[PDB]
C-alpha cells in the first residue's frame, strides 16, 4: 500500500506504547514523567544545554577552542619506523553555527505527555547555585554565541 | 589519543592509585627512578606508554593523575616511600583539617576551601594532553574525604565537561561488617550526587574479597595490599585495549555506551577471574568455558547478591591473554542455553568480544600466579537492588530518632535533604523493580 | 511581483478553476506529472502534483528565478488534499535585517531545526482536504526574533492536490470568506 | 585503461582488505618491498587494474582506508606488507565511533568526509576511465557501516555510471558483538537497498562452522576467515584480472543476476574446502566440484537454501577442463532438482570458465548464486528490531545525537515491504 500505512504504523506503535505503559503505571500508580519513557526529551533538553555550555566554556578557557591552524602532529607506531599522524576536523577554520531542537504541543501530547514537569524535589542540579551564578556571570559569552532565544512549541498546523 | 586522567580522593583512593601505578610501572618495565637505566639487558618497555605516562625531552616519565586528601598523614606516608622520585610534590596536596568520615565539614567548611588549586591542577593536566575520553575517580563512601570533597569536585567537573566520560570507583559498606558507624549517613547523600550527576558507577565491598581470598587464595591473615592488588588487576583488565591492541579493541566509549541501558540504572556487576594463588594455578587446566561459567557464580561476585533473585538486562564481557575465539563461541553457546542463568524476555543477547594479545603479568612478592589468560565481566541485573533497600531501611531506622544528626545541624545544612535523598532512593528502587518486572 | 500592487484582504497566487492557474508558476517535473483534473470529493477542477521523489517534482513562484513575489500579507492559506504520501513546501521570506530566510514544512519531520538561513518544520495532514494556515510573521519572530517584511518565493512539492493558494492580512473564518474562497 | 578503485571501511574491513592485498601480491608475484619478482606472463599486462604505473616499475596499491580510530593503522602497517600502501589514503579521526551509526554518520562524518572525497576524486581523475568501486566493510560497528553508506551515496551521486559492489558482513543472533547491532543493521539495510547496486552476504559463524567441520583446524582465527574471503574475492575478480576463453565482468553479473533492483543480495562460496590430510587424496573432476557448489554444507550461509527456490545462479570456474561437463551437469541438476529453482524461468545457471589457473592451486571454482534463503535472516532481523523498538531501549544515545525516531519507523516500514515482497515472490507460481 501507499505511504499511509507507514504513518499509521508509527502512530499505532506510539498508541500501543501508551496503552501498555499506562497499564503498567496504573498497575503501580505513578505519573508518566516519573517513569522510564518520558525522560528522553528532558535528556535532549540537557543536550541543548550542553551545546550552549560547550560552546561557552571553551570560549572561557584554553586549548579546546584555540586557533588550530598551526598545531603540529606526532610520529608513532614503534619508535620511528612508520608515519606521522594527522588532524582532520574543524582545524581548517570551519565556522560551525549553532543548532537547537524542541517539540510541538499536540505532537508531544500524542507522544505521551503534554510537557509535564518532573518531580519538584529531585533537581538540585538544575537549581544548583553554581549553574545559576554562571548564568549570571557568562551573559557576555552567551550573548556572543547566540542571540536567538527560542520559543517553539506553538507551531502545529 | 586514548589518554585519561585519574582522580584519587581519600586514603583508600590514594592507596588504590599507588597500587595501580606500581602495577603499571612493573608491567611496562618502568623503573622507579623515572628513566630507562637498563642499558645492559633490556626487558621490555617499547610500547605505547603515552596513554598513561608522558615522555619528556630527557627520557623521563611523568605520572598523570590527582592525589588529593584532606589529611596530610596519607600524603606523608606516600612521600617517605621508595617511589617519591617518580611523581611530583605539586600533585600531592596536603591539608590542615580533614573530614574523617564526615560529609558536613568536608562538603561545606573544609572542601570549599581548596577548590581553585585542584581546578587549576586538573586544567593544567588536561591542557598537557591532546585526547581525553574519561576519568578514573577513586574515592570511598565510608570515608568523609571521599564523600564530601568528591561530591563537590564531581559536580563542578560535570558542568565543566559534558562531552567526557565520568566513571566512579569506591567501596560499599557491607551489611555484615563495617569500619565506622556514620557510613550510611555519608552514603545516602553521596548516592544522590553519583546518580543525578554522573554516568556510571562501580559498586564493590570488602567482605566479598575476604570470602574469595579465604576460599581460593587460602590466607588466614589477610591485608589491604591484596585487596589493592585485586582492584588494580580489575582496573588494568578493564582498560586493557587502551594501552595495547588486539583483534577487537574495546575502548572506554565502546563499552560505556552499551553499559548504560538507562541513565538511572548504571550500576554494573564486575567480576574478575581467575582470582587464584600460586598453588591454585599449577595442576589446574584453565580454559574459557569453565572460567566464564565460574564468572556467573555468586561465590565469585564482589557484591553479596544472589543472581538468581533477579535477571540480567545487559552484560559486558572482556578477555585478556591467549584466548581463541572458538572457545568464546562455545562458551556463549553454553551459557545462552543455561536455564539457571536468568534474563529478561526482551534482551535475547548482548555482549562484546575483547581479545587482548598481551597476557597479564605477575608481581614478585604477590599472590597471583602466572595465568595464560584472564577474563572480566560487567553485567547489569536487578538482583543487586537489595543493597539499596537494606541501606534505605538502615537510614530510616537511624533517622526516626535522629541519631548523630545534631552535628550536621550545627555544621550548617538544611534538614530536608535527608527526606529528599530518602525519596530519591525510594524512586530509584521503584524504577529498578519496574524494570525487573517483565510483561 | 506584487510589491507595487495594493495588498489587502486576499491575494490569490493560485486558483485551480482559473483558466491559467500556473501563469506565474514554474513547473519542475521528474518521474511524475503535474495535471489539472477533477477531484471526486468536491467535483471540481484541481491541480494534482505527483512524483516518486518529492524533491524532484514541485512548482515555484514566481516563474522567473530572478524575480521575487514581494507580498507583505502575513498569512499564507492553501487548500490542499492529502494524498497520503510525503509532502512538503518551502517559503522564502525577507526580514528587517535584510536576510533571506526559508521555511520548509514537511509531513516527515519531527522537530523544527532552526538554522541561520533555513527553518525545517513538521506538520500534519488529515485525510481528504486540509486548510493550512501559515503565520509567516509569527513563525519568523519565533524562529529568528525578526519581523516579517515580504514573501520572496513559494514552492510546493508533489504528492498533493492543490485547490487554492492565497495570502491574507488576517485569519478569516469560513463565514467571512467569500463564496469563491469557500470549499463546498 | 579499465581499472578498479578499491575502498576500505571498518577495522574488520581494513584487515580483510589487507589480507586480500597480500594474497593478490603473493599470487601476482609482488615482493613486500614494492618491486616485481613474478615469473608469469599475464601478471604484467592487466596488472594495472589494482596497481599504478610508477618509476622503476614499483607498482603502488589503489585503496583508500577510511576509519575513525587511530589504533587500526598501527596494526595494519606493522605487518609484512604494511609499508607498501599509500600512507596518504589512511584517513583517520581522533574520536572513535563507539559502535554508533547515528553519531558516526553525523559527528565523525562531516569534518572527516571531505578528505576522503578529495582523495577518491583525485584517484578517479588519475585514471582515464573506470568501471566501478569496491568497498569491503562490516555492519558490526559505526566505522564501516556508519561511513560506507555515506561514501557509496556520495560516489553514486557524483558518478552514477559506476559499479557499486560491496561485501558487508551480515550479523547473526547466535554470534553477536554489539548490543545495538539490530539498530545498525536496520539503518544500513535501507541505504543498501536504496543507493547500492549489489551487495553480498558475509557471515562469520557459517565460516567458523565450515572450517570446524570440514577443514578441521586446530585453532581457527580471523586470519583464516580473511584468507577465505580474500580467495573468494580473487575468484570473483579473476574474470577481469585474468582473461581466458569465456570472460565476464562485474556489471554483466549485476545485470544478469538481479531480477529486480530491490533484491540485489547474493550468496558467495568457494568449492575446494578440504582438510589438511585430505589434500593428498582427492579426485580433480567436474561432478565433485558440482556437488560442492550445489550443496548447502559447503555454502557459507547461516541458513538453509533448501527452504526456498533458486532464483539466479552463476558458476564461475578457474581452470582448464572443458565446457560440455558444466552444461550437462547444470542440465541434469535442473532436471532432477526441479523443486529447488523457479520453474517459470529456465536455465538459471550461468557458465563462466577462467582458463588461467590460480597460483598455488590447480583447480578452483567459486559459486555466486542468489537463492531463497536470506528471507529467514530478514524476518528474524525484523522481529528483533521490533522487540527492541517495542520498549525504546538503548534509544537515548541515538536520540541524544540529534536524529529523530521516525527514521526507525520508515526503516522498519521498508523492511516489512521488502520481506512481504520476498515472500510473495518466493512462491512464483506459473498462473492462477
Amino acid at each position: 500500500p501507499p505511504q499511509h500505512n507507514f504513518l499509521k504504523n508509527w502512530r499505532r506503535h506510539i498508541a500501543l506504547r501508551k496503552k501498555q505503559q499506562e497499564a503498567l503505571s496504573k498497575h503501580l500508580k505513578k505519573p508518566a514523567s516519573e517513569l522510564l519513557m518520558h525522560t528522553g526529551e528532558s535528556y535532549r533538553k540537557i543536550q541543548e544545554e550542553r551545546e550552549v555550555i560547550d560552546r561557552a566554556l571553551p570560549t572561557q578557557h584554553d586549548g579546546k577552542a584555540t586557533s588550530w591552524f598551526w598545531s603540529p602532529l606526532e610520529y608513532l607506531g614503534d619508535e620511528m619506523t612508520g608515519l606521522l599522524m594527522t588532524k582532520k576536523k574543524t582545524q581548517r577554520g570551519l565556522v560551525e553555527p549553532i543548532t537547537h531542537i524542541r517539540k510541538p504541543l499536540s505532537i508531544q501530547v500524542e507522544t505521551g505527555l503534554p510537557a509535564q514537569k518532573d518531580a519538584w524535589y529531585r533537581y538540585t542540579w538544575d537549581r544548583s547555585l553554581f549553574l545559576i551564578y554562571r548564568r549570571k556571570e557568562l551573559q557576555s559569552i552567551m550573548a556572543e554565541l547566540d542571540f536567538s532565544q527560542q520559543d517553539i512549541d506553538g507551531l502545529e498546523v | 589519543m586514548r589518554e585519561c586522567i585519574s582522580i584519587h580522593v581519600g586514603q583508600a583512593g590514594v592507596q588504590i592509585g599507588n597500587a595501580c601505578w606500581e602495577l603499571y610501572c612493573l608491567e611496562h618495565g618502568i623503573q622507579p627512578d623515572g628513566q630507562m637505566p637498563s642499558d645492559k639487558t633490556i626487558g621490555g618497555g617499547d610500547d605505547s606508554f603515552n596513554t598513561f605516562f608522558s615522555e619528556t625531552g630527557a627520557g623521563k616519565h611523568v605520572p598523570r593523575a590527582v592525589f588529593v586528601d584532606l589529611e596530610p598523614t596519607v600524603v606523608d606516608e606516600v612521600r617517605t616511600g621508595t617511589y617519591r622520585q617518580l611523581f611530583h610534590p605539586e600533585q600531592l596536596i596536603t591539608g590542615k583539617e580533614d573530614a574523617a568520615n564526615n560529609y558536613a565539614r568536608g562538603h561545606y567548611t573544609i572542601g570549599k576551601e581548596i577548590v581553585d588549586l585542584v581546578l587549576d591542577r586538573i586544567r593544567k593536566l588536561a591542557d598537557l594532553c591532546t585526547g581525553l575520553q574519561g576519568f578514573l575517580i577513586f574515592h570511598s563512601f565510608g570515608g568523609g574525604t571521599g564523600s564530601g570533597f568528591a561530591s563537590l569536585l564531581m559536580e563542578r567537573l560535570s558542568v565543566d565537561y559534558g562531552k567526557k566520560s565520568k566513571l566512579e570507583f569506591a567501596i560499599y559498606p557491607a551489611p555484615q561488617v563495617s569500619t565506622a558507624v556514620v557510613e550510611p549517613y555519608n552514603s545516602i547523600l553521596t548516592t544522590h550526587t553519583t546518580l543525578e550527576h554522573s554516568d556510571c558507577a562501580f559498586m564493590v565491598d570488602n567482605e566479598a574479597i575476604y570470602d574469595i581470598c579465604r576460599r581460593n587464595l587460602d590466607i588466614e591473615r589477610p591485608t589491604y595490599t591484596n585487596l589493592n592488588r585485586l582492584i588494580g588487576q580489575i582496573v588494568s583488565s578493564i582498560t586493557a585495549s587502551l594501552r595495547f591492541d588486539g583483534a577487537l579493541n574495546v575502548d572506554l566509549t565502546e563499552f560505556q555506551t552499551n553499559l548504560v541501558p538507562y541513565p538511572r540504572i548504571h550500576f554494573p556487576l564486575a567480576t574478575y577471574a581467575p582470582v587464584i594463588s600460586a598453588e591454585k594455578a599449577y595442576h589446574e587446566q584453565l580454559s574459557v568455558a569453565e572460567i566464564t561459567n565460574a564468572c556467573f557464580e555468586p561465590a565469585n561476585q564482589m557484591v553479596k547478591c544472589d543472581p538468581r533473585h533477579g535477571k540480567y538486562m545487559a552484560c559486558c564481557m572482556l578477555y585478556r591473554g591467549d584466548v581463541v575465539p572458538k572457545d568464546v563461541n562455545a562458551a556463549i553457546a553454553t551459557i545462552k542455553t543455561k536455564r539457571t542463568i536468568q534474563f529478561v524476555d526482551w534482551c535475547p543477547t548482548g555482549f562484546k568480544v575483547g581479545i587482548n594479545y598481551q597476557p597479564p603479568t605477575v608481581v614478585p612478592g604477590g599472590d597471583l600466579a602466572k595465568v595464560q589468560r584472564a577474563v572480566c565481566m560487567l553485567s547489569n541485573t536487578t538482583a543487586i537492588a537489595e543493597a539499596w533497600a537494606r541501606l534505605d531501611h538502615k537510614f530510616d531506622l537511624m533517622y526516626a530518632k535522629r541519631a548523630f544528626v545534631h552535628w550536621y545541624v550545627g555544621e550548617g545544612m538544611e534538614e530536608g535533604e535527608f527526606s529528599e535523598a530518602r525519596e530519591d532512593l525510594a524512586a530509584l528502587e521503584k524504577d529498578y523493580e519496574e524494570v525487573g518486572v517483565d510483561s | 511581483m506584487f510589491k507595487n500592487t495594493f495588498q489587502s484582504g486576499f491575494l490569490s497566487i493560485l486558483y485551480s478553476i482559473g483558466s491559467k492557474p500556473l501563469q506565474i508558476w514554474d513547473k519542475k517535473v521528474r518521474n511524475g506529472h503535474i495535471k489539472r483534473i477533477t477531484d471526486n470529493d468536491i467535483q471540481s477542477l484541481v491541480l494534482e502534483i505527483e512524483g516518486t521523489n518529492v524533491s524532484t517534482t514541485y512548482i515555484t513562484c514566481p516563474a522567473d528565478p530572478k524575480k521575487t513575489l514581494g507580498i507583505k500579507l502575513p498569512f499564507l492559506v492553501m487548500i490542499i488534499k492529502n494524498l497520503k504520501k510525503y509532502f512538503t513546501f518551502e517559503v522564502q521570506v525577507l526580514d528587517d535585517k535584510n536576510v533571506r530566510r526559508r521555511f520548509r514544512a514537511s509531513n516527515y519531520q519531527s522537530t523544527t531545526r532552526v538554522k541561520p538561513f533555513i527553518c525545517t518544520m513538521p506538520m500534519r495532514l488529515d485525510d481528504g482536504w486540509n486548510q493550512i494556515q501559515f503565520n509567516l510573521s509569527d513563525f519568523t519572530r519565533r524562529a529568528y526574533g525578526t519581523n516579517y517584511i515580504e514573501t520572496l518565493r513559494v514552492q510546493i512539492h508533489a504528492n498533493c492536490r492543490i485547490r487554492r493558494v492565497y495570502f491574507s492580512d488576517r485569519l478569516y473564518s469560513e463565514d467571512e470568506l467569500p463564496a469563491e474562497f469557500k470549499l463546498y | 585503461m579499465r581499472e578498479i578503485v578499491h575502498l576500505q571501511a571498518g577495522q574488520c574491513g581494513n584487515q580483510i582488505g589487507a589480507k586480500f592485498w597480500e594474497v593478490i601480491s603473493d599470487e601476482h608475484g609482488i615482493d613486500p618491498t614494492g618491486t616485481y619478482h613474478g615469473d608469469s606472463d599475464l601478471q604484467l599486462e592487466r596488472i594495472n587494474v589494482y596497481y599504478n604505473e610508477a618509476t622503476g616499475g614499483k607498482y603502488v596499491p589503489r585503496a583508500v582506508l577510511v576509519d575513525l580510530e587511530p589504533g587500526t593503522m598501527d596494526s595494519v602497517r606493522s605487518g609484512p606488507f604494511g609499508q607498501i600502501f599509500r600512507p596518504d589514503n589512511f584517513v583517520f579521526g581522533q574520536s572513535g565511533a563507539g559502535n554508533n551509526w547515528a553519531k558516526g554518520h553525523y559527528t565523525e562524518g562531516a569534518e572527516l568526509v571531505d578528505s576522503v572525497l578529495d582523495v577518491v576524486r583525485k584517484e578517479a581523475e588519475s585514471c582515464d576511465c573506470l568501471q566501478g568501486f569496491q568497498l569491503t566493510h562490516s555492519l558490526g560497528g559505526g566505522t564501516g557501516s556508519g561511513m560506507g553508506t555515506l561514501l557509496i551515496s556520495k560516489i553514486r551521486e557524483e558518478y552514477p555510471d559506476r559499479i557499486m559492489n560491496t561485501f558487508s558482513v551480515v550479523p547473526s543472533p547466535k554470534v553477536s558483538d554489539t548490543v545495538v547491532e539490530p539498530y545498525n543493521a536496520t539503518l544500513s539495510v535501507h541505504q543498501l537497498v536504496e543507493n547500492t547496486d549489489e551487495t553480498y552476504c558475509i557471515d562469520n559463524e557459517a565460516l567458523y562452522d565450515i572450517c570446524f567441520r570440514t577443514l578441521k583446524l586446530t585453532t581457527p582465527t580471523y586470519g583464516d576467515l580473511n584468507h577465505l574471503v580474500s580467495a573468494t574475492m580473487s575468484g570473483v575478480t579473476t574474470c577481469l584480472r585474468f582473461p581466458g576463453q569465456l570472460n565476464a565482468d562485474l556489471r554483466k553479473l549485476a545485470v544478469n543476476m538481479v531480477p529486480f533492483p530491490r533484491l540485489h543480495f547474493f550468496m558467495p562460496g568457494f568449492a575446494p574446502l578440504t582438510s589438511r590430510g585430505s589434500q593428498q587424496y582427492r579426485a580433480l573432476t567436474v561432478p565433485e566440484l558440482t556437488q560442492q557448489m550445489f550443496d548447502a554444507k559447503n555454502m557459507m550461509a547461516a541458513c538453509d537454501p533448501r527452504h526456498g527456490r533458486y532464483l539466479t545462479v552463476a558458476a564461475v570456474f578457474r581452470g582448464r577442463m572443458s565446457m560440455k561437463e558444466v552444461d550437462e551437469q547444470m542440465l541434469n541438476v535442473q532436471n532432477k532438482n526441479s523443486s529447488y529453482f523457479v520453474e517459470w524461468i529456465p536455465n538459471n545457471v550461468k557458465t563462466a570458465v577462467c582458463d588461467i589457473p590460480p597460483r598455488g592451486l590447480k583447480m578452483s571454482a567459486t559459486f555466486i548464486g542468489n537463492s531463497t534463503a536470506i528471507q529467514e535472516l530478514f524476518k528474524r532481523i525484523s522481529e528483533q528490531f521490533t522487540a527492541m523498538f517495542r520498549r525504546k531501549a538503548f534509544l537515548h544515545w541515538y536520540t541524544g545525537e540529534g536524529m529523530d525516531e521516525m527514521e526507525f519507523t520508515e526503516a522498519e516500514s521498508n523492511m516489512n515491504d521488502l520481506v512481504s515482497e520476498y515472500q510473495q515472490y518466493q512462491d512464483a507460481t506459473a498462473e492462477e
